[PDB]
RNA sequence: ACUGAACUCCUCACACCCAAUUGGACCAAUCUAUCACCCUAUAGAAGAACUAAUGUUAGUAUAAGUAACAUGAAAACAUUCU
């Protein structure tokens, strides 16, 4: 629930595409078993589908250990300075590879809830409403119920 | 700390020190005999629908008096103490319907009260005094503080009304403060003796505000209306008034005239602001009576 | 209610008052200091004095002899009231006892007091002391005396 | 059973430098299985929660409670080991900075009822806890001024936004 | 009547830490200037008292000695004197009681 | 201009500690035998001249530190942070005590110095103040009174009541401000290189070096105030409760210039009166 | 005229709102075979999952620091007194 978790405001990292677009994703940390069928999946990632997407993403550094080890992971780390922590424990080289691509997409900001679905840092153009728009002045700048 | 005023003085300072308060107290007092020596406040005559300050009187005990007629009545003493107009304000200041006059009685010890009183008091150049209560005047009763007051601003044949505490019977149950009928004595009773029964009904799953509960009896105001001034003693400022007052002896009892309707405007031949002792128009006797009172040292009564 | 009650509700009821208070009392015309609990103490203390009065109203007296009596459960006091205690305070009218507040009892925690007769042989208490002349503030209003002496 | 607050005195922390504010020395003292409600003894390790030492054993010392007494020799133990072990210059230089009472391990009694039936009675234990500060007591929280009152008011005043808009 | 619900300890800790329940600050406590051991005002020192009581307990401890056994009384004034002592004008015609110690500095 | 004076003053009396503490043979340790009525014949091995009185009752009780005004050492009166030289006898002095002739000394000494830096501060920057001394007026007289030359200016100029009240309320500005009463024992030339301006205080330091064997003298400082002083102070500004300024008189024999007595009455928080007995001081001492 | 639903449209998605009952897809932990080797895989097994039985045992709360309970007095602690 929104009341029992925290928020945040919608933001990029440094304007991200107001200059020029800046993949988030820095670096990507993969753990293989070379036995276990945890890691089956990840193996024919490694195999086939790693070599293409470093090609794709050249901004993104990507390790591959290949050690002994019962879950498989993927860390992703972000410029912001963000490390998120993917199982890939039993799973098809398409879910990897969808996984993967997410993470690539994301940038470095935390998955909570966003509290407004836009955000802009000159929300006006006109002027702000305030109680003295809209209102007519008088002359003399006189009150009511004033005399002089 | 705690600090009390002869904490640190010695043995020989405490009497030099006691005499020394009591001395300027008594100068005080004794400034204050003639206010019409002093520039007083105008003396305005009575007009119908005047009201006058009242006193604070000690209640001394109670006496028999007699009348003409054979009838006993009971009376009590009120002894007027060192009472001081205190504090005059004007209507528009009070934010009231009327001007009042703060007035204070009985003399207390400097060491007992607070600055802000002993500050208040250090002003008036009077010594503190026990009680203040509050008189509503009309402008043309208005009286300059440190003025005295004295059991002659009453008058026999005057009716009066007296306020006091009444005494504090402490936590009382139901038969003692209601006068609840309780419970009989045997034929059962396992343990209803004294105790209030039905609380409130049944439909209503409470009590009522106001529901008569055991709690604590006394120790509040209470005013008793029209009693009448048979006798006024100017020596030691004695008022004899009808019937019982509210309060233990030796308490501090608000004095002033009847409210009740039937004495709206009997005060035109009392003495309007207050009795001046220093005016010295036919001076008062001694003791002042009303014409049914049967004086000490007349001849015995015979009813033709 | 009760206004003007000047008698503690002690013991086991009247006589058994009367019998606590007699105890305290004979205790003290023995010891001449006696401890024991505060208020106990602070109702014998009225009738410490008036044994004394009785005291000095006269051995000779039967009036006297009979209250010694009662009020002495042991008998060698009787004369000790009579010879010591009444002749002691021939001088003065009252002032018989001095009464002093101790720390509670360690047991119950009770209010406790010490009780002697004056000019007793025993080591004398720590009473309380006023504060000496010679202090600062006793020194500014003894000034002040000086001046109003002078003055008049 | 758990002990660690004695080992809280074991604690070595390395050399100052000289470019450094001086490091108040921290004392831990309790006595275990007082035969005493933790609940009762609540009310006096609350009583010289803020006090100095010798505030704290002023108070102790003319209180009626039994718990008074027991806190007063912890207190003094505490005071005597902190001059000679814990190299505090002066014994009055100490302030309590915590004073906590815990339930101790208890024994379960039998109490006889008026019948048949009965009750489980509880033998009652519980720990005094004391830190002892080096250093004069902290000056006390001051009440809330009229002004900062205000100054929060207008503070909130000057917070707040335009809520569920662009 | 029972009751019908438990109560929390958010209610308990209100009802429990009023400062109704709470211990009281003395503000009564003064040096003894004799003995320089703590003394509420009102109230006699401790230490003073339990000294001046131990000499009392051993002189009276004497007077028994001296008495031997229960109803003896005297009919005469009683004087306490220490090492080094000899009774003066007032003190002849007194009980003498004998002390084995020298006189306190207090006891005059 | 006054702030520059008080300034260089400050930097004197600063250079003056300083050289003090510098000579001091690496933390020598001393004696000192607790000679008094309670707890007897304690021992503290202090500071040769780092340690104070005020330390030594540090050792004791808060009590101590409460309660103690002055130390008697070697029967002779000490401040509570004047820094001990040698293996000694102490003993504390309070107002409590059967003779506190010498604490009343010091108090009434103390207050009448607090009054002499309140008057300083006082009057504006054009019109010209400069203090005399305070007289070793006796606690008896009933005020503690200080003597002020003034310029030609306020020559036709007296105090009002509410003047009166000002001074009193700087005063309790400075009670409350809770200032140590640091002390300084010197040679003659430093106290003349400090107090060159005022030529009364010149003959004021030159009267108390020639009464002393050497040309020793005390200086004493609350708060960017120095003033030479006749002897010992109390330890803290604190320790004033009731301090009021009762009256200004001007000294009859005017010839060559005016001086002002300036005259007031204070007590401790230990011996606070009560209103009454207070306003009874205080109309006594405005004579 | 406007307001007004989970109805309908809109952007994207879709197995994802009935009691008893019935059908199906998954699955925590444990043991075993074979793997695996910072805690897992495919299978075979089974004392295989507890917000509820005035459930059983244990701990600790609430009522509650409540109801209730206890030591005749002074003293030399010899003793005496009630
Ligand atoms: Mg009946
Ligand atoms: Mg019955
Ligand atoms: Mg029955
Ligand atoms: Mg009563
Ligand atoms: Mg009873
Ligand atoms: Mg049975
Ligand atoms: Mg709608
Ligand atoms: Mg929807
Ligand atoms: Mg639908
Ligand atoms: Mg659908
Ligand atoms: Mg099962
Ligand atoms: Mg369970
Ligand atoms: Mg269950
Ligand atoms: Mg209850
Ligand atoms: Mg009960
Ligand atoms: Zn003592």
């Amino acid at each position: 629930t929104a009341r029992g978790t925290p928020s945040r405001f919608l933001a990029s990292v440094l304007h991200n595409g107001l200059g020029r677009y800046v993949q988030q994703l820095q670096r990507l940390s993969f753990s293989v078993s070379r036995d276990g069928a945890s890691s089956r999946g990840a193996r024919e990632f490694v195999e086939r589908e790693v070599i293409d997407f470093a090609r794709r993403n050249p901004g993104v550094v990507i390790y591959v250990n290949s050690r002994p080890c019962c879950v498989p992971r993927v860390v992703a780390e972000y410029l912001n300075g963000a490390v998120r922590e993917e199982s890939i424990h039993c799973k098809s080289v398409e879910e990897i590879s969808t996984l993967v691509q997410k993470l690539a997409d994301q940038s470095g900001l935390d998955v909570i809830r966003i509290r407004k679905p836009f955000h802009t840092d000159n929300p006006s153009i006109q002027g702000q409403w305030h109680p003295f728009t809209n209102k007519p002045t008088t002359f003399r700048g006189l009150r009511p119920r004033e005399v002089q | 700390s705690g600090t009390w005023w002869d904490e640190h003085l010695s043995e020989e300072n405490v009497p030099f020190i006691k005499q020394l308060v009591s001395d300027e107290d008594k100068a005080q007092l004794a400034s204050k005999l003639c206010p019409l020596k002093d520039e007083p406040w105008p003396i305005h005559p009575w007009e119908p629908g005047s009201f006058r300050v009242g006193l604070i009187a000690l209640k001394l005990g109670m006496m028999p008096l007699w009348t003409k007629d054979g009838q006993k009545h009971v009376v009590t003493l009120l002894q007027v103490q060192d009472c001081h107009v205190l504090k005059y304000t004007s209507k528009e200041n009070c934010n009231g319907k009327m001007a009042t006059l703060s007035v204070g009685g009985k003399t207390v010890s400097r060491f007992r009260k607070a600055t802000s009183i002993l500050e208040f008091y250090r002003e008036l150049g009077l010594p503190p005094k026990q009680t203040v209560k509050i008189f509503n005047i009309t402008d043309n009763a208005a009286i300059k503080p440190g003025t005295p007051l004295y059991a002659a601003h009453f008058r026999p044949g005057q009716y009066v009304d007296v306020t006091a505490k009444t005494i504090g019977k402490g936590f009382q149950g139901v038969m003692k403060r209601w006068g609840f009928k309780g419970q009989p004595a045997t034929h059962g009773q396992t343990k209803t003796h004294r105790r209030p029964g039905a609380v409130a009904t049944g439909d209503i799953g409470r009590v009522w505000p106001g529901t008569k509960m055991p709690g604590k009896m006394g120790n509040i105001y209470r005013t008793e209306y029209g009693l009448k001034v048979w006798r006024i003693n100017t020596k030691h400022n004695i008022i004899y008034v009808n019937g019982s007052v509210p309060g233990h002896k030796n308490c501090l009892v608000k004095v002033k005239d009847s409210k009740l309707p039937a004495y709206k405007d009997l005060g035109k031949n009392l003495p309007f602001p207050t009795y001046f002792p220093d005016g010295d128009e036919e001076e008062l006797p001694e003791d002042l009576y009303d014409e049914n009172v049967c004086q000490p040292g007349a001849p015995s009564i015979t009813f033709a | 209610i009760s206004h003007g009650r000047v008698f503690r509700r002690m013991g086991l009821g009247p006589e058994s008052r009367i019998h606590l208070l007699r105890n305290l009392l004979t205790g003290l015309v023995r010891h001449e200091r006696i401890e024991a609990p505060w208020a106990r103490v602070d109702e014998m203390r009225g009738y410490a004095e008036k044994l004394i009065d009785y005291g000095k109203l006269g051995d000779t007296n039967e009036r006297a002899m009979r209250m010694a009596d009662f009020w002495l459960t042991e008998k060698d006091l009787i004369p000790k009231l009579f010879q010591v205690l009444a002749p002691r305070y021939k001088d003065q009218t009252g002032g018989y006892t001095r009464m002093l507040q101790i720390p509670n009892r360690s047991l119950d925690r009770a209010k406790m007091a010490v009780i002697e007769y004056k000019g007793n042989c025993l080591p004398p208490l720590p009473l309380p002391r006023r504060d000496s002349h010679l202090t600062l503030l006793n020194q500014l209003l003894q000034g002040l005396r000086q001046d109003l002496r002078q003055s008049q | 059973i758990s002990r660690k607050w004695e080992k809280k005195n074991k604690i070595v922390y390395p050399p100052q430098l000289p470019g450094e504010p001086r490091r108040p020395a921290e004392i831990y003292h309790c006595r275990r299985q007082i035969k005493y409600s933790k609940d009762k003894m609540w009310y006096l390790a609350k009583l010289i929660r803020g006090m100095s030492i010798d505030q704290a054993l002023a108070q102790l010392e003319f209180n009626d409670k039994k718990g008074a007494k027991i806190i007063k020799e912890v207190l003094l133990e505490a005071q005597d080991m902190a001059v000679r072990d814990h190299n505090v210059e002066f014994r009055s230089n100490l302030y309590i900075a915590e004073s906590t009472s815990g339930r101790g391990q208890c024994l379960k009694r039998i109490r006889y009822h008026g019948r048949g039936r009965f009750g489980i009675m509880e033998k009652v234990y519980c720990h005094y806890f004391v830190k002892l500060v080096e250093g004069p007591p902290p000056p006390p929280e001051p009440p809330k001024t009229a002004v900062a009152h205000a100054k929060e008011y207008i503070q909130q005043l000057r917070s707040r936004t335009i809520v569920h808009t662009l | 009547a029972a009751p019908k619900n438990r109560r929390t300890i958010e209610v308990n800790r209100c009802r429990r830490r009023n400062p109704q329940k709470l211990i009281k600050v003395k503000n009564n406590i003064d040096v003894c200037p004799e003995c320089g051991h703590l003394k509420q005002k009102h109230v006699l020192c401790a230490y003073c008292y339990e000294k001046v009581c131990k000499e009392t307990a051993e002189i009276r401890r004497q007077i028994g000695k001296q008495e031997g056994g229960p109803f003896k009384a005297p009919t005469i004034e009683t004087v306490v004197l220490y090492t080094g002592e000899t009774p003066s004008e007032q003190d002849q015609g007194k009980r003498i009681i004998e002390r084995d110690r020298k006189r306190p500095s207090w006891f005059t | 201009s006054p702030t520059e004076l008080t300034e260089m003053r400050n930097d004197l009396f600063n250079k003056e500690k300083a050289r003090q503490l510098s000579l001091t043979p690496r933390t020598e340790k001393i004696e000192v035998k607790h000679v008094g009525k309670t707890d007897p014949g304690t021992v503290f091995v202090m500071n040769k001249n780092i340690s104070t009185p005020y330390s030594c009752a540090m050792h004791l009780s808060e009590w101590y530190c409460r309660k103690s005004i002055l130390a008697l050492v070697d029967g002779q009166p000490w401040d509570m942070y004047k820094p001990l030289t040698k293996s000694c006898e102490i003993k504390f002095l309070t107002f409590k005590d059967c003779d506190p002739g010498e604490v009343n000394k010091a108090y009434w000494r103390s207050c009448a110095m607090m009054m002499g830096c309140v008057i300083e501060r006082a009057f504006k920057d054009e019109y010209m103040v400069n203090l005399v001394r305070a007289p070793e007026v006796p606690v008896i007289s009933g005020a503690f009174c200080y003597d002020v030359v003034l310029d030609s200016k306020l020559d036709e100029w007296m105090p009002t009541k509410e003047n009166l009240r000002s001074f009193t309320k700087d005063a309790h500005a400075l009670i409350y401000k809770d200032l140590p009463f640091e002390t300084l024992e010197v040679e003659a030339k430093v106290a003349l290189e400090i107090f060159q301006h005022s030529k009364y205080k010149v003959d004021f330091i030159e009267e108390k070096a020639s009464q002393n064997p050497e040309r020793i003298v005390k200086l004493h400082r609350i708060g960017d105030f120095i003033d030479v002083s006749e002897g010992p102070l109390i330890p803290r500004t604190s320790i004033c409760f009731q301090y009021e300024v009762s009256a200004v008189h001007n000294l009859q024999p005017t010839q060559p210039s005016l001086i002002r007595r300036f005259q007031g009455v204070s007590l401790p928080v230990h011996l606070r009166a009560h209103f009454t007995i207070w306003d009874k001081l205080l109309e006594r001492s405005r004579k």
